[PDB]
């Protein structure tokens, strides 16, 4: 039981794993040029960052 | 997406399609009839979703 839940927690890896995961907080330059970016996107992942 | 990512997921023809997806992680979207005739001819590949 052990094994199995020290494998199944499947750490961050990329933008889509998280999207999901609230807990980790996101974080951006206030007005910058990364900001900029996910104000005006428009694809599922990164609207749900803006959220 | 695929107006974010142009000249890299947007392939331009089918044969250089179905070797995408034999290289990498692609999910190449096309008519579901040469879909049914890849499958039969190939067993690595096959028709997820309706
Ligand atoms: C399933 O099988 C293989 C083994 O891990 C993976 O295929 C490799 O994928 C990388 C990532 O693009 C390529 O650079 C390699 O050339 C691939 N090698 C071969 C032999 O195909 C594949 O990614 C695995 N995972 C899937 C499909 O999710
Ligand atoms: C998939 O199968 C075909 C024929 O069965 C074979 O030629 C091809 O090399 C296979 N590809 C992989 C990645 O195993």
């Amino acid at each position: 039981a052990f094994l199995t839940v020290e494998r199944m927690e499947s750490p961050i890896d990329s933008a889509d794993d998280l999207a999901k995961q609230t807990k980790i907080e996101y974080g951006a330059v206030e007005d910058g040029a990364t900001m900029t970016f996910f104000k005006k996107s428009k694809i599922s992942t990164y609207d749900k960052m803006w959220a | 997406f695929m107006s974010s990512r142009r000249q890299s997921v947007l392939v331009k023809s089918n044969e250089e399609g179905i070797q995408r997806v034999l290289t990498s992680d692609y999910a190449f979207l096309m008519e579901s009839t040469t879909i049914e005739f890849v499958t039969q001819r190939n067993c690595n590949l096959t028709q997820i979703g309706g």
